RNA sequence: AGAACCUUACCUGGUCUUGACAUCCACGGAAGUUUUCAGAGAUGAGAAUGUGCCGAACCGUGAGACAGGUGCUGCAU
RNA sequence: AAAA
């Protein structure tokens, strides 16, 4: 019953998610063969969350979801890493339309009932990291 | 249907060989999976089996 | 007393149990003795070919 | 966690001494290796997992120290058995133990193929070579930071080569003698392939790494028998890499630190940079050169004959022209932005690198390590 | 050859049923070490080398291959025994038999400090570190091409670091195993202590090695990486109030992959240009000089000629020579200042005769000397 | 018994690799001779004009024996 | 588990 954030295809079982679920019981190689075959389509290079859930007799089954909002407005300012101090120094800009297609993948995972308030949860997404809406 | 390996003991090296340019695994990768048959490779099938069949290395599509 | 350890590099320490004879070193001061190399806990002189036996080598296996 | 336990024929104590002893006639007339194997679990299917007694008197060398390790419920051990039939009776013999004592446990063996001791050429070749694979196979199948490896059982030949996996890869070792009481995390030291010895073979290897396989007189006349284990004959009068081969390959591969010099020019231009700038460039050039990460960023503009340069940042009074031979990190320039822009400035027309290690002897060379003592 | 046996108790093996178990305990109380270890050797002092039945059947482990890896006169015999009571009382016994099996043999006991099974800090921390200390002193003592292991005897621990110490000094090992019948030459791997994670550190451990302990802080900042910390942890240990230190297992690597040292040589930016520009004349000779100077403390107080005021003396290595050298000691680094020839050594002499010559050039220190960098260099294009 | 270039052996920068200067080998070209463009010049490219002596004149290219050194020691001479 |  454990929550990761692990790439795009390059599940290892590095250090990364190797001992997290060996404390289950899980086979770890298992996982991620299993992992990589369905993130192909995904874009490469992208943490897509997905939350594993393990049952008693070891067996294990997971759900992925789409990237997570930081990573999509990363990309779509051009940038890598986020501001150091957001609301003090700006690292980017995003037109409102890249709010909006931010928020049309993360639709799937959002909970507001309209384009516009699951918008305003990215736009202060993106304030809290430093990137202003451009 | 995924391309499989069922038997390689004829031209071991050659099969690694096709497996190298139809899908990229490293030396050690490749020769791993090939000793490890049967396993799951990947008309599209047909062009590495001809290559595969060449050297005499089974193909199970 | 003092002795001295002839040949071209040794394995001696302290609390080493050595065999020693006579015979003076001209140019050291004080030094009267030689230590018998090969005998008890000297080795003795590697990769020596000539005059053998006054270095404690033995034979080699050719 | 993983338990790498290798697998000894402790477990049949309970014939010691009787008539026809334990050897591998006597699991062959009893009727095999699946039936000999009941006959031996019977001696000790009572005994428990707790009682200090019988894990010293009354169980195999696995049983105990993994008993000793503390095998729970969530876990998974590996019986690397030998090739014998008396070795595999007891592997089947202690995983039905295991297997019941801890319901919930995922017990495997693996049939090291040409483990015996009674031959020294296959040992030499097939044994040590095949047991090198299938522990490499599971520690890269379960990460570096969740194998125990468990060096009790099985004969004293291949304790060596269990505890050397473990100092090269990361896994630690246990022991337990049996009259003792206390689990002994053998040390570690810190070891790794002679780079000085190996690194003559590094085009050797190459070949074999694109077209794997090479002709085995070649191999012979191109290289002193140590490197022979390193190579597997694939048997079509080719050779390609034995297992210890890839970790050999891999060692020659992976990054390491580096330590910086400085060329004659560089140590005239640093010090006059000195002043102006404080220590910042002496900390910068070892904070890279200590670290991979760091460096392969700051690659600038790549230039010809393996140089490239590097910058402390935006809008800073230094860009290095540094290159890598062997673990050293030669450092050939050091310039400001005006010398900086000419020099690409000048490198837009024609070749720039070529021109710098041609007069290399001449200005440049020899390369001072950069320890300092200023006082 | 030499061979380095390792001891077990197999040689008391037929005292194995008795209610009181051959241990510890039995030697204590049967007299001490030496009343058992003659009581042992009389249950077994019948049995023949060329029998082979016997050979496996009564005899011991050491006893079992050397008498296939062929013992005779000529040969010298080690034995490491284990602290432990009876691991003691048995090597006794093997050493009375092996003499008389081989008379003329030179069999000598040798005892590790520490290495016992029952104590998991004292083993390994002394016990290893004791036996890895004892066997590196035995090889190079007699010298390679006539050393050659055999761990077939004793704990199955000490094995792994008999066998490591067998290709780090590329020393071949052998084992036999008691029903088979053929020598095993075990595999030997190219493997040596790490050199490549530790040649970064080499500033810091050569003021280790002299100055007792250093600043942890000094420490982090050499090894940024969380991996490398992770690896080389054990070699260094808290010492108190900030500090680090070399833990006796790292004294063991760093003793092994750097030579001993009196004092460490440095070169001002003058004596550089001095040596270089003299590179065409006496080649590389002073580098040479300046490193076995450096050295040996016996060798410097030998070319002291004449000193100077400040604590700068001159170096000449004697007559029919032309180089000279200006050098003074500071803590533990030899500074070099200057590099001169015979022409320009007697004008230097001139000039202190009249006036002080040595405060002139420490006047100068912070605008033409320092900093001093190390003496190493790299002229040739080769890296390993 | 005479440093503005040259001398010049030194410095910065641009450049050459059997080679500025020799003997050979092969292959290819009379030698020389008006010019144009790029470059600080070295040099590079292109276009004209010659194409004789009787194989040698001079030449360009390719390989390697070699050339080359005002490099050290006048305490080897 | 001091020649599995
Ligand atoms: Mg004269």
């Amino acid at each position: 019953y454990v929550k990761l954030q692990v790439a795009a295809g390059m599940a290892n079982p590095s250090p990364p998610v190797g001992p997290a679920l060996g404390q289950q019981g899980v086979n770890i190689m298992e996982f991620c063969k299993a992992f990589n075959a369905k993130t192909d389509s995904i874009e490469k290079g992208l943490p897509i969350p997905v939350v594993i859930t393990v049952y008693a007799d070891r067996s294990f089954t997971f759900v992925t979801k789409t990237p997570p909002a930081a990573v999509l407005l990363k990309k779509a300012a051009g940038i890598k890493s986020g501001s150091g101090k957001p609301n003090k120094d700006k690292v980017g800009k995003i037109s409102r339309a890249q709010l909006q297609e931010i928020a049309q993948t993360k639709a799937a995972d959002m909970t507001g009932a309209d384009i516009e308030a699951m918008t305003r949860s990215i736009e202060g997404t993106a304030r809290s990291m430093g990137l202003v809406v451009e | 249907f995924d391309v499989i390996l069922k038997a390689a003991g004829a031209n071991k090296v050659a099969v690694i060989k096709a497996v190298r340019g139809a899908t990229g695994l490293g030396l050690k990768e490749a020769k791993d999976l090939v000793e490890s048959a049967p396993a799951a490779l990947k008309d599209d099938a047909e062009a590495l089996k001809k290559a595969l069949e060449e050297a005499g290395a089974e193909v199970e599509v | 007393v003092t002795s001295y350890i002839g040949g071209e590099g040794h394995n001696l320490q302290e609390h080493s149990v050595i065999l020693i004879r006579g015979g003076r070193v001209k140019d050291l001061p004080g030094v009267r003795y030689h230590t018998v190399r090969g005998a008890l806990d000297c080795s003795g002189v590697k990769d020596r070919k000539q005059a053998r036996s006054k270095y404690g080598v033995k034979r080699p296996k050719a | 966690a993983v338990y790498l336990c290798t697998c000894g024929t402790a477990a049949a104590k309970k014939f010691f001494g009787q008539t026809p002893r334990f050897d591998a006639a006597w699991v062959t007339e009893h009727g095999g290796v699946e039936a000999a194997s009941k006959v031996i679990y019977d001696t000790f299917r009572t005994a428990r997992l707790d009682d200090e007694v019988a894990l010293k008197r009354d169980l195999s060398a696995e049983i105990h120290s993994l008993a000793r390790m503390g095998v729970n419920d969530k876990d998974t051990v590996v019986l690397f058995s030998s090739e014998t039939a008396d070795g595999q009776a007891c592997a089947w013999a202690v995983k039905r133990y295991l297997e019941q004592a801890r319901p919930g446990i995922l017990c495997r063996i693996e049939v090291v193929a040409g483990l015996q001791v009674t031959d020294a050429h296959v040992f030499r070749t097939a044994g040590v070579l095949n047991f090198t694979k299938a522990v490499l196979h599971e520690i890269d199948a379960n990460g570096t930071g969740q194998c125990v490896l468990n060096p009790t059982g099985g004969f004293k030949s291949l304790v060596p080569y269990t505890v050397l996996i473990g100092m090269l890869r990361g896994v630690p070792a246990k022991y337990i003698f049996e009259q003792s009481s206390a689990l002994i995390p053998l040390p570690m030291m810190p070891v790794e392939f002679a780079r000085s010895r190996l690194e003559p073979l590094r085009p050797l290897l190459e070949r074999i790494q694109n077209e794997t396989a090479i002709p085995r007189a070649e191999l012979d006349k191109a290289l002193r028998e140590i490197l022979d284990s390193l190579f597997e004959d694939v048997g079509q009068g080719q050779v390609s890499l034995s297992p210890v081969g890839f970790l050999i390959w891999e060692e020659l591969e992976r990054p390491t630190a580096l330590v910086p010099f400085l060329s004659r020019r560089a140590l005239d231009d640093l010090l006059k940079m000195r002043a102006t700038e404080g220590t910042a460039p002496d900390d910068y050039i070892t904070r890279v050169a200590r670290s991979p990460e760091q460096l392969a960023i700051g690659k600038h503009e790549s230039w010809s004959k393996g140089l490239f340069w590097l910058k402390r940042g935006e809008h800073t009074r230094d860009r290095y022209l540094v290159s890598v031979e062997g673990w050293r990190l030669l450092v050939w320039r050091i310039v400001d932005a005006d010398e900086y822009d000419d020099l690409l400035t000048q490198n837009r027309k024609t070749d720039a690198g070529a021109r710098v290690v041609a007069e290399r002897r001449e200005k440049y060379a020899p390369f001072v390590r950069l320890e300092l003592y200023e006082d």
